[PDB]
């Protein structure tokens, strides 16, 4: 249930969410 | 090799005949 | 000053010059 | 029905983002850029870094990098070892567990390059669609470009998936690609496959059409809107010389488009056929005739013998995981025939 | 294999009959 | 912004003339000091064949590969 | 006038004729199913389901019927081997006749819908021009799909009302249809658990019902309506082809790598089972356990079932056939008849030797005999080549344990050479090549052909998706 | 061409469904829900892909042919 | 019976099309029959 | 070179002629092949 | 029986194709 | 007898080429 592979997968998922949020915020800020 | 002969003959006859019928209809 | 063209050219160039320096020094390495 | 055809409505943040993205700048960012420029960029980097520093001493037992004293031709990015099987080699995955140095050593950089490059190709043809839409033109360029995507998918993704693992995929590098080509020649007899024949016919015909069209247009120019070159003169010339000549410009340029796309698509189908080891390798009748009659011998028999030689003499080092040791008496030779 | 040849000839003839029935040329 | 004005600007010239050699020497040191070998893991020419292993490495492991490479390496 | 490649574009804005053509295509598909099933039964030989399973006879459509519980034939014979009870209405011939009848009924329906194409149902009440409410039609059809999925998951596979589905042991010795209890834990997600299939179908049906109900109760937004252009029907075709080739890729992968939906009992072994020594490891472990019990080597080896030994044969490997090596698997290397036995090779000194098994990727691998340490001790040299460690010089001997030739031993260099060449391929077998005039070259089991065809169609349909999407997005410029 | 089509009991029964083609809601509608559910389905597909690939190992999951005997 | 179908069209293809089609079929035949016979 | 030939004519045959010809060839074939094979 | 097959095939190909060429020219 | 099939195919293809050369359809 708390296997390390799941931890790594969740870390990668949150990293990708962070990347997407950063791109979206940059687009919104630069646009206006 | 009978399957090969029949397959080849079908591939020559059916499509070329198909085209010839259309062209005859066009003209 | 921070246009997308500037960002593109700098992102391409900086690793380029870094790698050129690395490679030219790398060629002098004694085998 | 409730509202007008999306003229103004409300200036939501999406509209501002769309306006900024589609600005007529030096470089057309567009929506597809968000998927194309990052991924593709990394792919390029993933190759160049891969060619420069990292080594293949552990995956393949080879030295493939400038750091180890390899020319531009010899250097390459090697695939992960066959033990890795079909793992995607995530840097955070169980195989590497977030250790960048060991991720590089295991060969995961090849997977990085391949995946990011595939997504870059997707973003690129989306970019083609986007620009064609923005300029109000038919997107025949995307249809033309679909062929190289097909070849890339069939060669770098479908094929290793059909085989034991990523190990047998092409490794990014000139000498590596030559090794891959000779590898197919030796094992799969790829030259004999009908689909490869159709693809090579398409490619050579495409080159022929390019050369002929360039020469014809450049040698029928009018003295100095209206078309620069005399189409009637060119049609007469090529009907007199060759026998058949193009009569419609649109059909001619569409044919130029059509040839290479068909050739590469057929070659991709052939590579898919090979991915499952469905290879047009042998003619049973000729083999049995040669077996019963030792005297009988054609060029095909010589090609088969050459393929046997290639396999026997290359499998020793091309497939280290097999741990193959061949006694000197076992390797095929011409004189022993 | 002669059976396939005979069948091909027969079905070809029937095809000629069918085309002569339904695909007639309007005279003049 | 046309290229001519930026090319003829003195500020551009000075900043690039001071930065470019910095990056060049940075790469030079990055390779000569051996940090590249350690970070990217490429063996130096004198440890390809560790005394325990006189043949080319071979992995033979998918999941439990880390200490396997540790054993092969060094 | 229209070109040859646009002849079917007339039906784009004629819903009745669209209905007719779709019925006609469904009729062609059902008729093919019925005819192929009838030919399948006419050719099948159920005499020996042990060493001549269905997948070795080039049986393509029968395994899918067998997977969902239909095991009895009106001729008395059964897949399991016995005669069993009365076949009942539901048999292979029954399904074939049912599909043929359905195809004919759909043919008549297609003709009816073709003749009568103008209907007030397709006409917009507001305006005379014909219109189709694509979002709502999608709503109804998704609702029906969800209902059907839930029914299949909760009744057929679960065994509450239906027979269930096929399941077999890990090594494919004994397998047959039973009910499947749905599994809701994480264990229900692994590919090799039928309860995963049951729970999946139930949950997917429920969610499809909910989604169809929503799409029925809610209408799209204007921004989406004009961005996706759901007014036109071409976008529907593009999206459908996209989903179709996604499904094709997924199905081809699941077939090739093996899953609970493709048991090896009726589809053949997977190549990765031979590569990783699955059956070899199983047989070795079982024989080691039997020997530890105290039984002699011959007695221990005699216990191994014939089926398990047969599965450990290179011929039963889908990755060994040829693109143009047509026919059934038996046409390649004959029909298996009995298992000779595990052949053990020992040199004059006494050390045991083992032939290096041919990797699945080669075609003509030279034969080598390896010592326990891993050093080459004997090998058949190349044809008419110099010899230093050939059979004669080392004088190796072969002894067969278990099987038909248990106890027998040989020392003739030619015989031991032949048996070493045979054992190279795996476990030796006796083949009667005379029956079908076997050409002696391996063919590809149904698994390989299915994967090949479906992946090729997947690529072609990706191209189709790209083309039709290109036309849809660029409708105005394409029109003129 | 102005005359409507044939009248059928089933046809008139099914008129209410195919009756308001083109009707559309104002604004963005429920596109935020589409963002959410596309992302959730992408996560689900990634979970399945890493389970099948074995790149994601779970204690309950065995991911091998040997699990047929289990339960 | 329904009124005559409005969107009824006929297919045409000129001599160039016939020559292309025949050449395609015959080239495919000469290419593939060698492997079909085997 | 001689002047253009005055009595140059072109052959024609309508669809009825084609159907007659094809039916004759196929009927003769089905009749005689049984004896050709023997 | 190769002679019979070739004779039959020639008799089906040459004359029927001959008729088709003329008809194509007419229209 | 496969040889005769091969020659038939080759000669037929050559005939298609010949007809494409000498019996071209005049434009429009
Ligand atoms: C848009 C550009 C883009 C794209 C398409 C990709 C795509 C990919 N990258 Mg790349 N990458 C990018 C940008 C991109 N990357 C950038 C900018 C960097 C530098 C920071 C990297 C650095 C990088 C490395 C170092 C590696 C990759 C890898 C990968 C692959 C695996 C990714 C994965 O599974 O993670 C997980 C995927 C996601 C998180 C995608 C989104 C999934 C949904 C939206 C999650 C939804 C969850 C939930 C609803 C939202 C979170 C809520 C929470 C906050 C509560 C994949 C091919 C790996 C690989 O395979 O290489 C071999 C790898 O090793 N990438
Ligand atoms: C759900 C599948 C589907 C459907 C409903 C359609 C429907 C349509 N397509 Mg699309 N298409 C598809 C898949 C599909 N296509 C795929 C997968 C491809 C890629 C290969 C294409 C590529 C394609 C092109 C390039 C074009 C179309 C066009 C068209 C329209 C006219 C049909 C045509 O070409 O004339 C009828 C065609 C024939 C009579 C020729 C058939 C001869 C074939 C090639 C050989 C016989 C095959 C065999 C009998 C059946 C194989 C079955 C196999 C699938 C298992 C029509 C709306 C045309 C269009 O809309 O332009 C306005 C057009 O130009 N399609
Ligand atoms: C080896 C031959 C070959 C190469 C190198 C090539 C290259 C290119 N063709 C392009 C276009 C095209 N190619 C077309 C038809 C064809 N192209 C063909 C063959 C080739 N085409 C053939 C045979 C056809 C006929 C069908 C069309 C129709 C187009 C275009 O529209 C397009 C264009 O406009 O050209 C100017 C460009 C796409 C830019 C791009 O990738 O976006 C950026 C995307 C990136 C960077 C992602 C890809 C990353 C790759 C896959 C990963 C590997 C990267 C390493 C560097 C690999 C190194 C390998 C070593 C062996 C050296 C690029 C210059
Ligand atoms: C006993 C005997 C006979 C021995 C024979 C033995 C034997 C080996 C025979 C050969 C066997 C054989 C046929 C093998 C080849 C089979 C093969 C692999 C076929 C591939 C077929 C296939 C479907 C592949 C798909 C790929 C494909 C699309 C290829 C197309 C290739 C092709 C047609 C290219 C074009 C070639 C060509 C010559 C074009 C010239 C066009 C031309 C005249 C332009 C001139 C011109 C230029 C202008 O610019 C303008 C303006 C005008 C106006 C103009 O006119
Ligand atoms: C045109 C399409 C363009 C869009 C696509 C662009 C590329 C997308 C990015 C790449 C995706 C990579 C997918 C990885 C799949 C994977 O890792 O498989 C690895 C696993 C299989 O894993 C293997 O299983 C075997 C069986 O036991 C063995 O155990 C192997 O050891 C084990 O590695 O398969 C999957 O999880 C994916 C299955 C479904 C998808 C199949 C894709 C097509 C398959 C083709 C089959 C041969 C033909
Ligand atoms: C053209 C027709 C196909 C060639 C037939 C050649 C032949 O003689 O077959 C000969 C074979 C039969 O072959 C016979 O089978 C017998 C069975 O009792 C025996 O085994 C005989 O020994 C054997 O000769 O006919 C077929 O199997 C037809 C198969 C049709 C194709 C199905 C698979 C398609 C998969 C690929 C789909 C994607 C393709 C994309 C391409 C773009
Ligand atoms: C938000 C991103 C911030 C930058 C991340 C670092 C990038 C530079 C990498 C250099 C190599 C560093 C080596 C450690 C590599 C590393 O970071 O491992 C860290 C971690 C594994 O480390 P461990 O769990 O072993 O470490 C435990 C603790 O000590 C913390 O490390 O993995 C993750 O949790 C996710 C990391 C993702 C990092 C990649 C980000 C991109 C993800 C893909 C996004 C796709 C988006 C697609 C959108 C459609
Ligand atoms: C003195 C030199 C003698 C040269 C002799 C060789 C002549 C070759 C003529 C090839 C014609 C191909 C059929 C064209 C059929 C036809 O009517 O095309 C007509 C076409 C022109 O079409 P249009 O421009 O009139 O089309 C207008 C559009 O609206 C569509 O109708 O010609 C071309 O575009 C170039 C085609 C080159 C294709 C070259 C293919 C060569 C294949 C050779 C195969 C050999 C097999 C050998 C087996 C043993
Ligand atoms: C079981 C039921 C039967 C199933 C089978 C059904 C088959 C249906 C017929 C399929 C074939 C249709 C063929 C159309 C043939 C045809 O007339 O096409 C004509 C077409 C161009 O025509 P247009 O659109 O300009 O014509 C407009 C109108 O006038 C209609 O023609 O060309 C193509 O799109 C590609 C043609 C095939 C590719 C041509 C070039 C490459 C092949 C030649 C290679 C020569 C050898 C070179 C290397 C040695
Ligand atoms: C080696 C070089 C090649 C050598 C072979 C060359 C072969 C040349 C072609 C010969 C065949 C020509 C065929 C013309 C065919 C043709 O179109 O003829 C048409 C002709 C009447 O045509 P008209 O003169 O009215 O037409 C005027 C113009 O419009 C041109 O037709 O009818 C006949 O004279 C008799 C025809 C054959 C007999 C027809 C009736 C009896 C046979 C049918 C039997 C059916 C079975 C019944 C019993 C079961
Ligand atoms: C992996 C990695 C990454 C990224 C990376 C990148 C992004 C990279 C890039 C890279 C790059 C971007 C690179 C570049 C390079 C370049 C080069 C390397 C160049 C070279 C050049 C040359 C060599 C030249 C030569 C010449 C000329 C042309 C002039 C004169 C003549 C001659 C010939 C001399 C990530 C984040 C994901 C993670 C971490 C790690
Ligand atoms: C009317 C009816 C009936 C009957 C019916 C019937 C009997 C039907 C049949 C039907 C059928 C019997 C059908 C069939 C079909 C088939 C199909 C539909 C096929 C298809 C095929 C295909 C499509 C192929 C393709 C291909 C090939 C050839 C190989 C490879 C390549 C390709 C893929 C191209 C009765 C009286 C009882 C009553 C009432 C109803």
């Amino acid at each position: 249930a708390v296997t390390p592979s799941l931890k790594n997968f969740l870390g990668s998922l949150i990293a990708g969410a962070t990347v997407l949020g950063g791109i979206a915020l940059a687009i919104t800020a630069v646009s206006k | 090799n009978i399957y090969g002969l029949t397959a080849t003959a079908l591939f020559i006859i059916i499509p070329t005949s198909f085209l010839l019928i259309l062209y005859v209809k066009t003209a | 000053i921070f246009t997308v063209r500037w960002l593109a050219i700098h992102g391409i160039a900086v690793p380029t010059i870094f790698f050129l320096g690395a490679i030219t020094a790398m060629q002098f390495i004694q085998r | 029905t409730i509202a007008i055809g999306t003229y103004q409505e409300k200036r939501t943040w999406f509209d501002d983002a769309d306006d900024w993205l589609r600005q007529d700048r030096f470089v057309f960012v567009g929506w597809s850029g968000l998927l194309l420029f990052p991924c593709a960029y990394f792919a390029l980097g993933g190759w160049l870094t891969g060619t420069t520093f990292v080594t293949s001493w552990y995956t393949h037992g080879l030295a493939t990098s400038y750091l180890e004293g390899c020319n531009f031709l010899t250097a390459a990015v090697s695939t992960p070892a066959n033990s890795m099987a079909h793992s995607l080699l995530f840097v955070w995955g169980p195989e590497a567990q977030g250790d960048f140095t060991r991720w590089c050593q295991l060969g995961g950089l090849w997977a990085f390059v391949a995946l990011h490059g595939a997504f870059g190709l997707i973003g690129f043809m989306l970019r083609q669609f986007e620009i064609a839409r923005s300029v109000n033109l038919r997107p025949y360029n995307a249809i033309a470009f679909s062929a190289p995507i097909a070849v890339f998918v069939s060669v770098f993704l479908i094929y290793p998936l059909g085989q034991s693992g990523w190990f047998f995929a092409p490794s990014f590098g000139v000498a590596a690609i030559f090794r891959f080509i000779l590898f197919f020649q030796g094992f799969h007899n790829w030259t004999l496959n009908p689909f490869h024949m159709m693809g090579v016919a398409g490619v050579l015909g495409a080159a022929l059409l390019c050369a002929i069209h360039g020469a014809t247009v450049e040698n029928t120019l009018f003295e100095d809107a209206e078309e620069t070159y005399s189409m009637v003169t060119a049609n007469r010339f090529w009907s007199q010389i060759f026998g058949v000549a193009f009569s419609n410009k649109r059909w001619l340029h569409f044919f130029m488009l059509l040839v290479p796309v068909t050739g590469l698509w057929m070659s991709a189908i052939g590579v898919v056929g090979l991915a499952l080891n469905l290879r047009a390798y042998d003619f049973v009748s000729q083999e049995i005739r040669a077996a019963e009659d030792p005297e009988f011998e054609t060029f095909y028999t010589k090609n088969i013998l050459l393929n046997e030689g290639i396999r026997a003499w290359m499998a020793a080092q091309d497939q280290p995981h097999e741990r193959l040791v061949f006694p000197e008496e076992v390797l095929p030779r011409g004189n022993a025939l | 294999m002669e059976a396939l040849v005979y069948t091909f000839l027969l079905v070809g003839t029937l095809g000629i009959i069918f085309f002569s029935i339904f695909f007639r040329d309007p005279p003049r | 912004r046309p290229f001519s004005d930026i090319l003829t600007s003195i500020r551009y010239w000075v900043i690039h003339s001071i930065t470019v050699p910095a990056l060049f020497i940075a790469g030079w040191l990055f390779v000569s000091t051996g940090l590249a070998y350690d970070v990217f893991g490429t063996p130096r020419p004198n440890e390809y064949f560790t005394e325990d292993r006189q043949e080319a490495p071979l992995i033979t492991d998918r999941f439990n590969a880390l200490e396997q490479v540790k054993k092969l390496s060094g | 006038g229209l070109p040859w490649y646009r002849v079917h574009t007339v039906v784009i804005n004629d819903p009745g004729r669209l209905i007719s053509v779709h019925l006609m295509h469904t009729a062609l598909v059902s008729g093919w199913a019925g005819s192929m099933a009838l030919f399948e039964i006419s050719v099948f030989d159920p005499s020996d389901p042990v060493l001549n399973p269905m997948w070795r006879q080039g049986m393509f459509v029968l395994p899918f019927m067998t997977r969902l519980g239909i095991t009895q034939s009106w001729g008395g014979w059964t897949i399991s081997g016995e005669t069993a009870t009365n076949p009942g209405i539901w048999s292979y011939e029954g399904v074939a006749a049912a599909h043929i009848i359905l195809s004919g009924a759909l043919f008549l329906a297609s003709v009816w819908h073709w003749t009568y194409w103008d209907l007030e149902l397709f006409r917009d009440p507001r305006t005379g021009k014909t219109a189709l409410d694509l979002p709502k039609i999608f709503g109804i059809h998704l609702f029906l799909s969800g209902l059907l999925c839930f029914g299949f998951g909760a009744f057929h596979v679960t065994g509450v009302f239906g027979p269930g589905i096929w399941v077999s042991d890990p090594y494919g010795l004994t397998g047959r249809v039973q009910p499947v209890a749905p599994s809701w834990g994480a264990d229900g997600f692994d590919p090799y658990n039928p309860g995963g299939i049951a729970s999946h179908h139930i949950a997917a049906g429920i969610l499809g019902v909910l989604a169809g109900l929503f799409h029925l109760c809610v209408r799209p937004s204007i921004r989406l309506y004009f961005g996706l252009s759901m007014g036109s029907i071409e976008t529907v075709l593009s999206s459908s082809i996209a989903a179709v080739f996604w499904a094709a890729f997924v199905v081809a992968g699941t077939m090739w790598y093996g899953s609970a939906a493709t048991p090896i009992e009726l589809f053949g072994p997977t190549r990765y089972q031979w590569d990783q020594g699955f059956f070899q490891q199983e047989i070795q472990k079982r024989v080691q356990a039997s020997l530890a019990e105290g039984a002699s080597l011959s007695d221990a080896w005699s216990r191994i079932p014939e089926k398990l030994a047969f599965y450990d044969y290179i011929g039963n490997n889908p990755a060994k056939g040829g693109l143009f090596r047509t026919g059934a698997m038996n046409s390649g290397d004959g029909i298996a008849v009995g298992w000779l036995g595990h052949a053990s090779f020992k040199d004059q000194e006494g050390r045991e030797l083992f032939v290096r098994r041919m990797p699945t990727f080669f075609e003509t691998f030279p034969v080598l005999l390896l010592d326990k340490d891993g050093i080459v001790r004997a090998d058949v040299p190349f044809r008419k080549a110099e010899s230093k460690y050939s059979i004669e010089q080392v004088g190796v001997s072969v002894t067969f344990y278990g099987g038909e030739l248990d106890g027998l031993t040989f020392t003739d260099p030619a015989t031991v050479k032949k048996y070493a060449r045979k054992a190279q391929l795996g476990e030796i077998f006796e083949f009667d090549r005379s029956t079908l005039q076997s050409d002696g070259v391996f063919r590809s089991s149904p698994r390989g052909w299915f994967t090949f065809g479906h992946v090729c169609f997947a690529l072609l349909f990706f191209f189709g998706h790209i083309w039709h999407g290109a036309r849809t997005i660029f409708r105005d410029v394409f029109a003129g | 061409f102005q005359e409507p089509g044939l009248v059928t009991p089933l046809g008139t029964l099914l008129r209410p469904l195919n009756s308001e083609a083109g009707k559309v809601l104002p604004g963005w509608g429920t596109t935020v829900l589409m963002a959410v559910f596309i992302l959730l389905f992408a996560a689900f597909l990634l979970i399945i892909l890493e389970i099948y690939n074995s790149s994601l190992i779970l204690d309950d999951v065995s991911m091998s042919w040997e699990t047929l005997a289990k339960v | 019976m329904a009124r005559p179908n409005p969107n009824k069209q006929v297919v045409e293809l000129n001599r160039t099309s016939l020559y292309w089609g025949l050449l395609l079929i015959f080239v495919l035949a000469v290419l593939f029959s060698s492997y079909i016979f085997n």
